[PDB]
């Protein structure tokens, strides 16, 4: 049939084109494969005529055969299909709507959006959505918002920007053109740049995205609330969405048993979370013991760290709603997933730790929280965020406590224990984990707990490890010209001093 | 070290598909 | 080229195909005509043999644009085209109701493609869908009947599927090209006698309807309804019908329009009415006379004056008393004034009348001082058989007991050699007719009781002596035998004894 | 004789064509 199809199109008569154009508008519509180049040849022919019909059927044809993988990549060789997408001006809207679904489903792929971006073709299609008939406007906010998918694509998104009209779409009752729109703002606002124009471009979009995160449809939901997220990868947008209430959404989203919706919510409410400003009213709202046992799940790991990542940021921020923040047991465990766990989970917790450790007011609670059974194991870790993190909240604990009895109780056990952990830490050639173990030998020595003194100063192998630490840092030093009366040598070389004049 | 695990901005992964009459 | 495009588009089998197919078909077909091939109308054929209905408004439109040329129509009916239309005429669709009976209406305008119409049976549902509620149904299919109303067999065909009753009421018709076609229609019909007979006792208010008819808006009508009318009247039964439904008021306006075929329409209808002598006395009083006789002056239209000349002559023949009108009127003098100058179908015609005229004793003297015989005489010389031989009667009869032959005897010898010329001439001949007319016109003479008739006869030494050849070769012809020339001799020994 | 001038019965010779659409 290929052969009357051809020799049909190129009459040059109207009728005989009508024809075809219908045959190929069915054929077409009903099934899909990978096709010739011949066949494309008689479409072009096709595609430029003036009796709107031609064109229905003729781009709804070349629509249909849009599905396929082969034909998108096959439409930008001809050099091209672009010609028929410039006709798209005409005012016939129904051709208008399916010239705009060939586009829509065409640059799919990455060049295709590239080289759609250049040609300057996307200033129609930004102009297409505001036509009232919702056909041609998902078409519009669909094509688009396949367009989002570059960076530079988005970027001549901006340029001749349908973003205005975009945001003023999201409040659309037509489910689909209003879901094109938040995924297209989402994708939009994973740039700094466009960030940044967003605050005092077409401003108030925020709390559309708010109000959308109600949405009966849950797509549209989870994409707004990931929207939202992305923008509160910003400080700006990080205070902004908190001002416009979006609290007790997200505090509940949390608890969705919809896990994606779970994942988008937590991860918003981290990124917000970054903010100090944010910490109390975040605490206020009942978010705390959500996160806590959200968090406990073994199946996704991502929402583990997205709540324990929340929950170390409002433990950083402020050291009001402390006993606020112990209550839940979520330090409890975290103690206890901490040693069974992803090792991002692992780091997360570790860090975590390593926060909560600096307030003086919580040293006490955390070591009789027995903290140490964690902590200790964990400094082992040949992961450097875990061990060194877990190294350094263990020194934290042991310097200036007002009970040093869960530390004497932890000195051997478990895993050799805190004497241990020194004993390894020097034995490192890590300038950071030797750092450790000599500040943390110097702290307890200088707590006047009689017990811990005579523990580290009978301790042959630690008192060996200084000592020989000092003498490995005054080799170094003496080599470099230098007499004591890298950097790190010096100050570690001190140290050693400091703690060998407990000795006498 | 601070770990950095999922922090950057997500697209989605969702393209539009056209609808003929 | 694309022929073969659109059929494998046909062959196909999806509708979608076979619509874009076909609705191509329609509109190519739709602005250009000439004689196809075989091939092209097999897959249109076949094509409409599907029951899609959109497929089979497009085939018909298509194949039925295809029937305007002459040598589709038979080619499409011959192959057994046909049968997937009468299929669709009896369908329940409306609109390939439309353009099936379309098709049938183009197709069948060929002479012997009807007969195969007809065999098929497509006129019952012809006939049938003539009724429809839907204008372009009843359109197409009065236009069908119309169509099928041209050849004889044709006819009675139609009259044998009952059309006849749904035309009539359709007369009525607001539509105007249903009341046309129909009127037309029946008109046709008219035309045998078989038919009239049985339009006699099937439709009894037929004749009414065309009459009104005659006072339609639309001149097709009128004209078309007249010529109906006409058709009707050449049997007695509705001479006498039309005028009893007051057809005369009508036709007597018609004759004196302006437009010259609704002029030759009524002319011809008020003939085929004057034939009945019982009408003379109506078709008289509406005064028809002095119309017809200034109707002879259509010097531009022959069959005009024809029939004006002989209804007339019906006028003439039917009674003798309203004569006086007649002679008022002008019609003997319009009528010799062009019997000298004028067509010979004409000359004929006024023959006939005046020797028509000739023939009643009340009103020869009149004909006479009207001065016929100086039309007469030079018409008898005429090649013309008709002209020269009514001429010569009415002569002859003119010449047979009138109570004064002045002009006569005036008319001896002027114009044209005159009355004794032509009894020569009609001697000399050797037609048995003219010598019986001379011998007998001379008897007439010498038994007239005027004496310078008589001595008019007798003294002339060329008529006598005529007479004594003619009773020689009568006798010597005769006897060899031992009755035409017996009368012949006859009538020279009568003249003889004077 | 008599003359028989356009004495018989006439048939009209208008044929109607059909209209489709």
């Amino acid at each position: 049939p290929l052969k009357a199809l051809t020799t049909l199109v190129y009459s040059d008569n109207l009728n005989l084109q009508r024809s075809a154009a219908l045959a190929f508008a069915e054929i077409t519509e009903k099934y899909v494969r990978q096709v010739s180049r011949e066949v494309l040849e008689p479409i072009l022919i096709l595609l430029q005529s003036q009796d709107p019909q031609i064109q229905v059927a003729a781009c709804a044809a070349l629509g249909n055969l849009a599905v396929n993988n082969e034909n998108k990549l096959l439409i930008v060789e001809m050099g091209g299909l672009e010609p028929l997408i410039n006709q798209m001006m005409g005012d016939n809207v129904e051709v208008q709507c399916n010239a705009v679904g060939c586009i829509t489903n065409l640059a799919t792929r990455d060049d295709n959006k590239h080289k759609i971006a250049t040609s300057g073709a996307l200033i129609p299609l930004t102009k297409l959505a505001k036509s009232k008939h919702i056909r041609v406007q998902r078409n519009a906010t669909g094509a688009l918002l396949n367009m989002t998918h570059s960076e530079e694509n988005r970027k001549e998104l901006v340029n001749a920007g349908a973003v205005p009209v975009l945001v003023s779409l999201l409040s659309s009752t037509d489910p689909d053109v209003q879901y094109y729109c938040t995924t297209a703002l989402s994708n939009i606002a994973v740039d700094e740049a466009n960030r940044k124009k967003l605050a005092q471009t077409e401003p108030r979009l925020v709390s559309k995205l708010v109000s959308l995160m109600d949405s009966p449809s849950s797509r549209v939901k989870c994409q707004a609330t990931l929207a939202l997220r992305n923008l509160a990868s910003d400080t700006s947008y990080q205070l902004e969405i908190v001002r416009a209430g979006g609290l007790p959404h997200l505090v509940k989203l949390i608890q969705s048993d919809s896990i994606p919706l779970v994942l988008a919510s937590v991860a918003c409410i981290r990124n917000i979370s970054i903010h100090p400003l944010n910490e109390g009213l975040i605490v206020d709202a009942g978010f705390l013991k959500p996160l806590v046992r959200l968090l406990d799940y073994k199946d996704s790991e991502e929402i583990q760290c997205h709540a324990v990542s929340t929950l170390r940021n409002l433990a950083a921020s402020s050291e009001k709603n402390r006993k606020e923040f112990f209550e839940s047991g979520a330090v409890e465990k975290c103690k206890e997933l901490a040693l069974d766990s992803p090792v991002s989970v692992q780091s997360e917790i570790s860090a975590c730790f390593a926060i909560l450790a600096l307030a003086d007011v919580s040293k006490l609670d955390l070591l009789e929280a027995n903290i140490l059974d964690a902590l200790i194991p964990m400094t082992f870790s040949q992961n450097q965020e875990v061990s060194g993190n877990a190294a350094a909240a263990l020194a934290n604990l042991c310097s200036r406590v007002n009970n040093y009895t869960k530390i004497i109780e932890a000195w051997d056990r478990p895993n050799e224990g805190i004497r241990g952990f020194l004993i390894r830490f020097l034995k490192s050639d890590y300038a950071t984990f030797e750092h450790i173990a000599l500040w943390t030998i110097l702290q307890l020595l200088e707590s006047h707990n009689d017990k811990v003194e005579d523990l580290v100063k009978n301790d042959d192998d630690i008192i060996n490890g200084v000592r020989k630490m000092a003498d490995v840092t005054f080799e170094r030093l003496q080599r470099s010209g230098i007499d004591v009366k890298e950097d790190a040598s010096l100050e570690l070389y001190n140290i050693t001093q400091q703690i060998l004049q407990f000795l006498h | 070290r601070q770990p950095y695990h999922y922090s950057q901005p997500t697209t989605a992964p969702f393209q539009a598909q056209a609808k003929f009459h």
